């Protein structure tokens, strides 16, 4: 379970100074990393299910494979119905399957922007998918064959600990002058002011009030500019993808705590 | 226990055979391993039982005691049902540890040319044959003949190689792929420039793999249905000879280029092909019905397309070219119906019409029924190549014909080798099963009855029927349960493609009348295409009748018409040896495939022999390459076929080295053999194999067939009896039950016997018929001397029989004596091993060698190092024999000796092999257990 | 089960001097026939479950319905075997269809009706449940009614009279005779005919050659008759000689019939 290393990405995230760089795009980028995660993992539990041919198991893992036999034709090995007396390739076999749904699910929200497939069809969390895992891992060690357990199978673990399910996390770039220009839309729309002439002192004592305060802010009215809108829809993308796809937010051409307080407002403003 | 089994294994080998050879190093490491692995799972004093158990059976081969192995059946007996299984099964796995590190040492092995001695004895053994290129120098330059000659032969040749079941264990790809594991991480373990920590973690990851293959018991896995079988036999062409012969070929390409020829061998020859005897050969064997026939052909045709599929994959992720032709560029649009990549678009219609295809057999296996449309799929080899013939002249067109020459040119290389189906399928079906049915067309329709009929009164109504329009078989006609399994059987094969088949033989093949009465019933069940008809003539009556049965049926204007030039004839080795010895089944054979080459050059037929189990050719190991060298001149002008046998499928194909090895020589010696006959005997040879042939008949049958208390004693000397009451073999092992030797089978016969390290069946006659020669003139000796060195044939055949002996152990074979035969028939034992040393004794005599194998040390060494396993299944097998047999015989039972676990249903896990068991709790289970590792260490004899 | 008035039709079936009329029409009409008769069963039956809303019923119905339920409302058990009926009926229509528009259907004869006796058996265990309940008087309507159609229609609508001519079976039989040199059937007089046809008709042993040469009118002969072996008895009726004359032309037919396998 140590992430000794990790792997980031800009691609898709950093925008600063690149209006190429949409709140689509990072969608399109999110999902793509998830569908060649999912066919990286399909083909490493395939050639594991190839090794792990042992019949002994633990107690929990012979109920969860006696489960699983109640209910396997559209891939090329093992097509044919997977026997009972075979327990570590029963429960790969539905890990899977579950990917499988885990690609496609994204593959249409990539080109529909909804899927029928069930996010309980799917592997939505790190730990769903570490849990079929873990119960082989424990099961193998527990019948005295930790031996094979630190082969394939730890290497798999390994993966999933360094790469999750999105092989890298996005990091999101943007210029600070492109914060303050939205804050400044709204301190004007609601007639309190312009947060642009406003001192480094006067923005924090503001940001601070809203920070603390507890009610909404963000106009759905709001007159947008096209940057603007760039802005705080980028925002609203990432508030509705998973959190494990992310890094942090960089703010380019930072300079003062200002900076830092606007996005953390303009972030929950936008529902993150 | 400490100490490591090096030491009890280098006193039985006298020395190193090249100084290159580190097969002790191997065999030491990966059980000196296995032993630890044993020692942490289940304890110390296990791990040491066993060891022991392997130093009481090397120290045997050391020097004979016999009293050695007594004390250690002493303590097997006794032991624990699931001790006994945990026992035998450690004992298997080192076996087959052994004849991993013996893969690795021959793949890896250092050519050294010194080892030739020049002419044809160096054909004999791998060390020191000749490989394709070689081949090809000597026939330019000693034989005389053109490159242009020999590129023709080799345009014209094919070798067909025929797979077969294996007698009593199946291989998955699971475990093909944990052995591959295995001997990688020794190769790599022994690089010269190895790092500590790689060299460390290598160790880590051999320690795994091998406990692995001890964790998933592959050995106690009960035996599966006729479909599985055929599944993992294909396990051998997914794992090694799918890749193995682009590989090959392209090395015949190679070779042609050093003798002058400069252009590849053209990618749509069918050099070499595949053919299959699983779910095809139902000759006394009911378990094989129509539908598992159509069963097999259905899964061979998903199989292939998998393969197809993923070959094509990696292809288009290859072939990311834009320049293409303006047919291709025409075509790639059209699909269009990304652009700028056109052979990627084109392969990926391949590949999709090649999923439905596959999925289209998977339903029709499912349903008997597929919506899924002939149209969408590909239903022709003619279909399949177009598209990529298509990418191979657009390539070339536009100067990248060295691009089309890599891995497109691998794949046609492979849609000619295998086709959509991988393996053709063989049909065999026994000739009175054909009678039978004929004979109740005959009386139904009442005409008479064929069966009471003359062989030529047959042959006149057949051919009246044969040359008539009208039709015959009524759709009214009340069958028998087997009657109706022939029929089914023909209308399977009448409903499925034609290039899913090869031949249809017929098992106890007698005259002309049996080959016409299979083209009569295979019109009439209404087979449009019909299957090549195939004679297998068994016994020595039928061998000598076999020159004159194809010559009439090559006088009929029908036949002839009907065979289009070309005939083919299956010969059994086990088969004629079992009806009267070895040497004269080998001698009547030779003459008989002389004569029937003239017939047939006579006649003008192209004549094409299908060698069966049994045969010096069956050796692909080295042997095969002389004994091709050996055989008559004029029988086989690139055309053959050859039984591959289940017992050396993974010694010639399991490792990527060896299964190139193995294609090249079977191609190399038929190519040669066209060109560069061997020696025609001289007279005195014709006569004195002659005469030494009515000596060895009479001696084997005296034995054999005369001797009322022969098959008493052959049931209790031997685990015939158990072999067939238990779950192994697949097939009822004889005919009728109580005939005698007549009506059992040749693979129980020579199983039996090769199970107590006896081996009779292939040596019995032989040792009367050398003491008649050299006894009827003492000038007699020194011709056979020159027969052995001078006359291949001659050579090949004592060969076998040498190694057979080196395979051999008269005092186990009378430990089972000891404890199994009654005390009357004790000397009858006694006399037959008397036999056994005569014989083995003039056959080095007339080799010249002093000690067996003497001049194949290499071999020597190979088999050298399995007995120590061998040996103690054979103790345990004979006292596992005499509880079975005898129920108040027991000895003192011990206290348990493995160690782990309450987890386990105990009693369950000692019956795995067959939960339905009718024997006392482990006792079939550590029989099979013996029976298998014994033929694993075994393999190949008679 | 008083079949007191049955339809039958010659459209598709007739080819008397009317080549159009193929093999193929054949098939196609018997099979459109088989989607036309579920259709109106459907609708039949869904009205039905409409009606027959009480709860009462058999020992062997009720069995019967809640074996049903292990597969809306529970309590209505007359509902439950009928939609049962509805969705095997639903099958039934899909595999004709598709054996119209590929030759084959996937849709497995077992997921459907594959007589009217196993049609029927549903019905009539309704029918005597409801008797049963004392309920004679619901089952005398409607259920009545459909029983009466089933009894009438078949899953057929009608049966399909065949017809062809006298002289294109001579022509038939003429061919078989000269391909293996018997003679001509076509010369000989109506006494050797009907000698040898019933020789044949007696004998155990076949006839027809699979390589005998056909013209075209010989093939749509022989084709017709294949046709009828693929296809189920139920949906025929006779087979009509136009310009019989003589036995022989009656007894010409029977072979060929068996000749070519139905």
């Amino acid at each position: 379970n140590v992430s000794l290393i990790r792997f980031s990405s800009w691609m898709g995230g950093d925008r600063d100074g690149n209006p190429r760089v949409t709140p689509e795009v990072t969608r399109d980028v999110c999902l793509l990393a998830r569908m060649m995660a999912a066919n990286l993992y399909i083909d490493q539990i395939e050639e594991l299910m190839f090794e792990l041919s042992m019949w002994r198991c633990n107690d929990e893992l012979r109920v969860r494979a006696e489960e699983l036999h109640s209910s396997t034709k559209y891939y090329i090995e093992f097509w044919k119905q997977i026997p009972p007396n075979e327990p570590y390739r029963v429960i790969l076999g539905h890990v899977r399957d579950k990917l499988y749904n885990t690609r496609e699910r994204a593959r249409h929200l990539l080109a529909s922007g909804v899927s029928e497939i069930s996010a309980e069809s799917s592997f939505t969390s790190i730990e769903e998918f570490l849990e079929p895992l873990e119960l082989c891992y424990k099961s193998l060690c527990d019948c005295g064959d930790k031996a094979i357990a630190d082969g394939s199978l730890l290497d798999l673990l390994r993966q999933v600990f360094t790469f999750g399910l999105s092989l890298v996390k996005l990091d999101i770039r943007q210029e600070s002058e492109r914060h303050t220009d939205v804050i400044d839309a709204i301190t004007t729309h609601l007639g309190i002011g312009s947060y642009r002439e406003w001192s480094e002192d006067k923005r924090q004592e503001w940001l601070l009030s809203e920070l603390r305060g507890k009610r909404p802010l963000l106009p759905p009215d709001l007159p947008q500019t096209e940057e603007i809108a760039d802005v705080i829809g980028a925002f609203h993308v990432l508030a509705e993808l998973p959190p494990d796809s992310f890094g942090p937010y960089i703010i380019s051409m930072a300079t003062a705590p200002s900076d830092v307080l606007a996005v953390e407002l303009l972030q929950r403003e936008c529902g993150v | 226990k400490h100490h490591s089994i090096d030491a009890q294994l280098r006193q039985l080998v006298p020395g190193k055979v090249s100084e290159d050879d580190k097969l002790i190093e191997y065999d030491a490491l990966l059980v000196d391993r296995f032993l630890n692995i044993l020692q942490d799972l289940h304890g110390p004093s296990l791990r040491e039982f066993v060891q022991e158990c392997y130093e009481v059976s090397a120290d045997y081969e050391g020097k004979g005691d016999t009293t050695k192995l007594g004390e250690l059946g002493a303590k097997l007996t006794g032991l624990a049902p699931a001790d006994a299984i945990l026992v035998a099964s450690s004992i298997l796995h080192m076996l087959n540890l052994a004849n991993l590190a013996e893969e690795v040492q021959i793949a890896h092995r250092r050519r050294n040319s010194k080892l030739k001695k020049g002419g044809f004895a160096d054909e004999g053994s791998a060390t020191t044959e000749s490989d394709i290129e070689e081949t090809l120098k000597r026939l330019v330059s000693e034989v005389g003949k053109s490159p242009e000659e020999v590129f023709e032969a080799l345009k014209n040749q094919t070798v067909d190689l025929v797979f077969t079941a294996h007698p009593t264990q199946s291989a998955r790809r699971s475990l093909l792929q944990k052995n591959a594991r295995i001997r990688n991480c020794l190769t790599q373990l022994n690089a010269k420039d190895i790092t500590d920590d790689d060299k460390q973690e290598l160790d880590e990851a051999l320690q795994r793999e091998i406990q692995a293959a001890f964790r998933t018991d592959e050995i106690r896995r009960a035996q599966p249905t006729p479909q599985d079988e055929m599944r993992y036999g294909m396990s051998y062409i997914h794992e090694t000879v799918w890749k193995g012969v682009p590989k090959f070929l392209r090395r015949v390409d190679t070779a042609l280029k050093n003798i002058g020829i400069n252009e590849r061998l053209p990618y749509n020859v069918s050099l070499i092909r595949f053919s299959s005897w699983m779910g095809g050969d139902r000759d006394g064997n009911p378990r094989v019905t129509p539908e598992v026939t159509r069963d097999v052909c259905l899964l061979a045709r998903m199989m292939a397309a998998n393969l197809y599929i993923d070959q094509i994959e990696e292809l288009m992720f290859e072939l990311s070219m834009w320049r293409c032709n303006d047919e291709l560029r025409v075509r790639a649009e059209e699909l269009h119906s990304p652009p700028n990549e056109p052979y990627r678009v084109i392969l990926g219609h391949v590949r999709d019409k090649l999923y439905n295809t596959r999925e289209r057999a998977r339903h029709l296996l499912a349903s008997g029924v597929s919506e899924i449309s002939a149209e969408s799929s590909f239903t022709s080899i003619e279909e399949f190549l177009e598209p990529l013939e298509l990418c191979y002249k657009s390539l070339c067109d536009c100067g990248d014909k060295a691009i089309a020459d890599g891995s497109l040119l691998d794949l046609l290389r492979q849609v000619f080798t295998f086709g959509l189906s991988l393996v053709k399928l063989d049909i065999r079906q026994e000739s009175e099963r054909h009678t039978d049915v004929i004979d109740a067309i005959t009386t139904h329709l009442g005409i008479g009855s064929y069966r009471e009929w003359s062989e030529d009164k047959r042959q006149e109504w057949l051919l009246s029927e044969l040359r008539g329009k009208r039709p015959l078989l009524p759709p009214d006609l009340p069958q028998t349960e087997e009657i109706a399994d022939v029929i089914g059987a023909f209308h399977v094969l009448a409903e499925l493609p034609p290039d899913s088949f090869g031949p249809y033989i017929i098992s106890m093949a007698t005259a002309p009348s049996d080959v016409l009465a299979v083209e009569l019933l295979q019109r009439e069940c209404g087979v449009r295409q019909p299957l090549p008809v195939v004679p297998l003539f068994e016994r020595l009556a039928d061998l000598q009748s076999a020159p004159a049965s194809v010559e009439r049926l090559f006088s009929v204007d029908w036949y002839m018409d009907r065979i289009k030039g070309k005939q083919q004839v299956m010969v059994g080795y086990s088969d004629s040896g079992k009806d009267a010895g070895r040497l004269s089944a080998a001698w009547q054979l030779y003459r008989a495939q002389e004569e029937m080459a003239q017939v047939a050059k006579r006649y003008g037929v192209k004549l094409t022999l299908f060698h069966g189990r049994g045969g010096t050719v069956g050796r692909g190991g080295g042997p095969t390459h002389l004994a091709i060298l050996s055989q008559p001149p004029d029988t086989i002008n690139g055309s053959i076929r050859v039984t591959v046998q289940g017992e050396v499928i993974e010694f010639c194909f399991g490792e990527e080295h060896l299964c190139f090895q193995t294609l090249q020589r079977f191609t190399a010696a038929t190519l040669e053999h066209g060109m560069h006959p061997p020696v025609s005997p001289k007279p005195e040879w014709r006569k004195l194999m002659d005469e030494m042939a009515v000596v060895a008949t009479e001696e084997y049958r005296s034995v054999v067939v005369k001797e009322a208390r022969f098959v008493e004693y052959f049931r209790s000397a031997t685990p015939e009896t158990e072999y067939g009451r238990m779950n192994i073999g697949s097939r009822p092992a004889k005919r009728r039950p109580g005939g005698g030797i007549t009506t059992l089978r040749a693979i129980p016969w020579i199983f039996s016997w090769t199970q107590t390290r006896f081996h009779l069946p292939v040596w019995l006659g032989v040792g009367a018929a050398f003491k008649f020669a050299i006894d009827k003139d003492v000038r007699n000796f020194q011709v056979l001397k020159e027969m052995y060195n001078e006359w291949p044939f001659f050579r090949v055949t004592l060969d076998l029989l040498e190694m057979v002996f080196a395979k051999g152990d008269p005092g186990i074979a009378g430990l089972y004596d000891e404890l199994l035969v009654a005390e009357e028939l004790k000397p009858f034992g006694k006399q037959l091993r008397d036999k056994y040393v005569e014989t083995q004794q003039l056959l080095l005599q007339i080799a010249g060698h002093k000690d067996i194998l003497e001049g194949d040390p290499f071999l020597k060494q190979g088999l050298v190092l399995r007995n120590p396993y061998i040996t103690t299944l054979n103790v345990f097998q004979a006292y596992t024999l005499k509880r079975i047999r005898d129920p108040n015989f027991k000895v003192t039972p011990q206290p348990p000796l493995s160690k782990e676990f309450a987890d386990e249903n105990k009693p369950a896990g000692l019956v795995k092999l067959n939960p339905a068991s009718e024997y006392p709790p482990g006792l079939e289970d550590t029989l099979i257990l013996t029976m298998k590792g014994i033929a694993a260490g075994m393999q190949n004899t008679g």
